[PDB]
């Protein structure tokens, strides 16, 4: 048999029920939106479109963040948004 | 008509009970049971193959494979970016006009050809449109206003002699897709986009009156046009004095996809209404 | 008053239409209440039992989804471990005790997953199938064009005995033009019957026509079918789906 | 017996709950709204003015179009130079 | 609401056929008979319907829906009604066919 | 090989029950219905299987793409393993190459 | 801040052009037959022959060619309503003076179809035109 709601949404609908419902709305709206963190270790290319050097064609290009690990001792200080690669 | 019907009075009801697939329709499958198809069951004996493990397709048994000893050469090189023009012979055009699929009375562009199913465009395959080829040149008697994306001297010559007009226009891939299947686009709920210009390689094509390019200087048209007569030895008619002339002169804006509609409008097909932007910025963008 | 029905669509020059009695359902005794022309390209089509077969089989199968599942030696409960050592124990060598050889073990091939049998016979073939079914129902005398469908009463016994008096056979398929417009006497009578079945035009199909011994078509129903089926001989291949705007087409 | 009522395609405009988490994110798009307009559009309850690019969207379309699609004059100029160098 | 007892469909043509059919030719078409009365065409639907319905109530026998495309002249209706139709089965045809003494058939249905 | 000694209760199937009498009724819904609904719509079944078909690998692969995140752990794991198996088998094994 | 718009019904006849027909148009009457592309319509009456050949939905004569195994060339005559055996007789009597021998044939009586060995497609369209089908 199947779960009616996808498990990825089990974290979210955990917050729509119980005591989390009674939390102040501004707080929940500060947690909801995850803004993309400023690039630190990887260096981003500005353009959305980039001409393929080999091909000579206009290519769509995206920026993919490099996963960085933050040891818990980084939570005691301020490391400048960076951490272990 | 069908004398078969008269044999059906005599015979029992057609029911679900007696129904035969046409003989030969089903070749019966065979299973590895019994003395014939059992005992090694068509798999041979031992080795790699009876066990089902023989190597991949190109593999030659360790000697350098045939498809890899041959050297690489650009053949299909950049194939995806080559332009593709679907050919339309004058023979097919004539045959379509004769049978009343496309009518020569109103102007003929890509949408008209597609709607008569005289031609099929698939932009996803990088079709840039129809090209006109001369196969039926001698036989061609029709009088038409035609717009294609490419044409041959001979084809043009064969259309002029009959008192029509050819013009080569360009459509970019998006434009093209919209052009060929307009009604699927009008359900899309988007404005009518600008027609893009041709890329730098194709500019010397559409700027020439030789090709009767849509970007060409009309001053050269009546000159070059007459030239085509001297070569093929026929009297060039005066298109001006004809009764259908107002239709024959009909162009598109180089920035327009259709006839009589304009970039930036919106077609609401349920209300049978058109919607146009009153905004200044929008009107500057769409009209540029 | 004689009810005479002329065809509403062009017949080919080389072919005359076909004719059938218009029967009325009100009296037991009124058998021929009128005269009708049916179109030769629908009811006179060359009988094709081969295509009938294709379409009946299609109707049967294309809907079908088998939920029959067996566990492979992978999905069975346990037996990740070699039940004894490869050599010296003196007996046959085995990996998992859930191997398809073993008693409780996994099934070697067997049915797998919910399976769909789904396919589409090309349009023109299903159309042709319908034409042929109609043709054959007619040629074998088992098709009856009825006017009306107004019934004198809601007693189903009336209907049974009516079918007995006209020798209609055991089962009867009553086709009506739309679902809401069905007369209430009919609906009452036919809701309590097993063999007599009332169905709207859009629910006409090959299977049901071969299941019931006798077909009864309303007059507007004929005028409907004739047009719907005939439409396909003259039509282009679809550019995009027909549910979208077309020039002439609804 | 008598058959069920025939299955029919409702031609009314269809709007899914924007607040129901079980709803697919493709049916919440602007694109879905526009399509819902082009299907009906009077009865849709879609603002027609919503079918055009915003000031932001328009400025970006503008910027992009001016970047990757040159002027006719700019291109003829571009070609004459190449032809010159080849000569 | 009563139900009339079913007809047996067993049909033999009567000797008066020609006269019945020509009388119906005259009264249905309302026409003084053109010299050949059996060769007149049934193409009109009023005339065909009235003619055949009258034949049906007179002769206690009707033309089946399949054969109604087959009747053009009146000659066709003549020829149709000349041929008898037995509603007895093959079995029932064998009971009455004068069987030898050494063959007994018993019906066990 | 011992065979059952008692005649089973003879099962009477009436073919005129509702489900059998109404079978295949709306199959022509597209043609006769001025095409709006394709016969696919009539198909009652698993979500990933409606109006679609394919060999066991394709089937599994599709099930995972559609409902794979609504699945129970054990069943998802089993599915992944089945997919991997079928992949290896179809691609690398057989007579015909 | 939705920009302003204007609703007019008057250009919609330009959209009406773009709708494709779902049915195939009956061919236009001409003043001269055969037409430039060589298409000739069927006759006003139909011949007396005990068979008939329907036109294609596109109004052409249903004679096609077919290959199999790359070397087997055939010609199919389709949509034959009538005594097909008649048509077989006439077709082999027509083709015989060409090959010196009777052409090999297959008659499908249920399909309403004739099938001939070799490519005779042109000459057969000509011959079926002459008989006015
Ligand atoms: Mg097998
Ligand atoms: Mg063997
Ligand atoms: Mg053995
Ligand atoms: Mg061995
Ligand atoms: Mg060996
Ligand atoms: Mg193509
Ligand atoms: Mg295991
Ligand atoms: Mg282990
Ligand atoms: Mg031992
Ligand atoms: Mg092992
Ligand atoms: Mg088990
Ligand atoms: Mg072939």
């Amino acid at each position: 048999p199947l779960h009616k709601v996808p498990v990825g949404l089990w974290k979210q609908l955990r917050l729509w029920e119980g005591i989390y419902s009674r939390l102040p709305r501004h707080y929940l709206r500060s947690l909801e939106e995850a803004r993309t963190p400023t690039p630190v270790h990887y260096r981003p290319h500005g353009a959305k479109f980039k001409i393929n050097p080999k091909n000579w064609q206009r290519e769509r290009v995206e920026d993919v963040p490099i996963p960085v690990h933050y040891p818990p001792e980084s939570q005691l200080g301020l490391w400048g948004g960076e951490g272990w690669v | 008509g069908p004398r078969a019907l008269d044999l059906l009075r005599a015979l029992p009801r057609v029911s679900l009970a007696n129904l035969k697939p046409n003989p030969g329709s089903r070749k019966p499958e065979r299973r590895p049971r019994g003395r014939r198809r059992g005992r090694k069951c068509g798999r041979g004996h031992k080795g790699e193959r009876q066990r089902g493990t023989r190597p991949r397709l190109g593999f030659e048994g360790g000697q350098t494979p045939f498809y890899l000893r041959i050297p690489k050469y650009g053949f299909n090189e950049g194939h995806s970016f080559r332009h593709q023009y679907q050919p339309l012979s004058l023979n097919r055009l004539q045959y379509l006009i004769d049978l009343g699929r496309v009518d020569p009375t109103q102007p003929i562009d890509l949408t008209q050809l597609v709607n008569g199913r005289g031609v099929t465009i698939q932009p996803s395959k990088r079709d840039y449109g129809v090209q006109l080829v001369e196969e039926g040149a001698d036989t061609f008697k029709a009088k038409v206003n035609i717009e294609v994306q490419m044409a041959s001297e001979l084809a043009i010559a064969a259309i002029e002699k009959n008192g029509g007009v050819v013009t080569t226009a360009f459509y970019d891939p998006r434009s093209l897709e919209i052009l060929c299947k307009p009604v699927p686009f009008f359900l899309r709920g988007q404005p009518i986009p600008k027609r893009m210009l041709p890329p730098e390689a194709l500019v010397p094509y559409y700027t020439d009156a030789k090709n009767r390019g849509y970007l060409a200087d009309p001053a050269r048209f009546p000159e070059a046009r007459l030239e085509l007569a001297r070569k093929y030895g026929y009297v060039l008619p005066d298109i001006t004095k004809d009764e259908l002339f107002k239709m024959l002169s009909t162009r598109k804006d180089p920035r327009q996809i259709f006839f009589g509609l304009a970039p930036g409008w919106v077609v609401n097909m349920a209300d049978k209404k058109i919607l146009k932007p009153t905004d200044e910025n929008l009107l500057k963008y769409y009209s540029s | 008053p004689p009810v005479l029905r002329k065809c509403e669509l062009p017949v080919p020059a080389h072919r005359r239409p076909v004719q059938a009695w218009i029967e009325s359902l009100r009296g037991y005794e009124q058998e021929r209440v009128g005269l009708t022309e049916l179109h030769p390209d629908v009811f006179s089509t060359a009988p094709r039992l081969d295509i009938l077969h294709q379409v009946a089989i299609w109707q049967k199968n294309f809907k079908r989804i088998s939920y029959a599942k067996t566990k492979t030696r992978a999905e069975v409960r346990g037996g990740g471990r070699k039940p004894w050592v490869q050599k010296g124990s003196g007996r046959a060598r085995h990996g998992s005790i859930r191997s398809p050889i073993w008693r409780g073990g996994g099934v070697a091939h067997g049915p797998r997953g919910p399976t769909s049998y789904y396919y589409m016979l090309p349009m023109k073939v299903r159309v042709q199938g319908l034409k042929v079914a109609l043709t054959v129902k007619l040629a074998q005398d088992d098709l009856h064009i009825v006017d009306s469908l107004e019934l004198p009463t809601a007693d189903p016994q009336y209907l049974i005995e009516l079918a007995r008096y006209r020798r209609w056979g055991d089962s009867v398929l009553l086709v009506d033009l739309e679902h809401e417009d069905m007369p209430q006497n009919v609906v009452a009578a036919t809701s309590g019957l097993k063999t007599f079945n009332l169905v709207p035009a859009v629910g006409l199909n090959v299977h049901s026509m071969l299941k019931h011994q006798t077909l009864v078509l309303t007059l507007p129903t004929v005028a409907f079918l004739e047009e719907k089926l005939l439409w396909h001989n003259s039509r282009y291949t679809p550019l995009y789906p027909f549910r979208l705007p077309y020039c002439d087409f609804p | 017996y008598r058959a069920r009522p025939p299955p029919r395609r409702s031609q009314e405009p269809r709007w899914p709950d924007p607040d129901d988490p079980l709803t697919p994110r493709w049916q919440l798009s602007p694109r879905y709204a526009a399509k819902q307009f082009a299907r009906h559009g009077a009865a849709s309850g879609v603002a027609a003015g919503s079918l055009w690019p915003s000031q932001e969207q328009l400025r970006e379309l503008e910027a992009e179009e001016r970047e990757w699609y040159p002027s006719l004059a700019a291109m003829q100029e571009s070609l004459r130079v190449q032809q010159l160098a080849e000569e | 609401l009563v139900c009339p007892p079913i007809q047996s469909r067993t049909y033999i043509p009567p000797e008066d056929l020609q006269s019945r059919l020509e009388s119906h030719v005259k009264e249905v078409f309302g026409s003084s008979v053109p010299s050949n009365w059996q060769d007149i065409s049934l193409e009109d639907v009023h005339l065909k319907f009235s003619f055949l319905a009258r034949l049906a109530n007179d002769l206690r026998h009707a033309v089946p829906n399949s054969r109604l495309h087959q009747m053009c002249r009146v000659r066709d209706v003549l020829d149709f009604y000349n041929v008898p139709v037995q509603d007895r089965s093959k079995f029932d045809e064998l009971i009455a066919s004068n069987l030898p003494h050494n063959l007994k058939i018993t019906w066990g249905y | 090989f011992h065979v059952r000694v008692t005649l089973p209760p003879r099962k009477v199937v009436d073919r005129w029950n509702e489900k059998r009498a109404m079978f295949g009724v709306y199959d022509n819904i597209g043609i006769l219905g001025n095409f709006e609904k394709h016969p696919k719509e009539l198909i009652k079944g698993p979500i990933w299987l409606r109006g679609w078909k394919g060999n066991e690998l394709q089937r599994c692969i599709r099930k995972k793409r559609m409902v794979g995140n609504r699945m129970f752990i054990d069943d998802l794991h089993n599915l992944n393993k089945r997919i991997s198996y079928l992949y290896k088998h179809f691609n690398r094994h057989g007579k015909y190459r | 801040e939705y920009p302003s718009f204007v609703e007019s019904v008057d250009e919609y006849h330009f959209v009406e052009r773009l709708l494709p027909p779902a049915s195939i148009p009956r061919p236009p009457k001409h003043e001269h037959y055969p037409t430039p592309s060589g298409w000739q319509p069927p006759r006003d009456p139909a011949p007396s022959l005990p068979y008939f050949v329907r036109r294609s939905r596109m109004h052409n004569i249903p004679v096609y060619r077919d290959i199999t195994h790359g070397n087997r060339q055939m010609t199919v005559i389709r949509k034959v309503e009538g005594d097909i055996w008649a048509l077989q007789k006439d077709v082999e009597d027509f083709l015989s003076p060409l090959l010196g021998k009777t052409p090999v044939t297959q008659v499908n009586e249920v399909t309403g179809t004739l099938r001939v060995k070799g490519y005779f497609d042109q000459q057969l369209k000509a011959w079926l035109l002459e008989k006015g089908f």
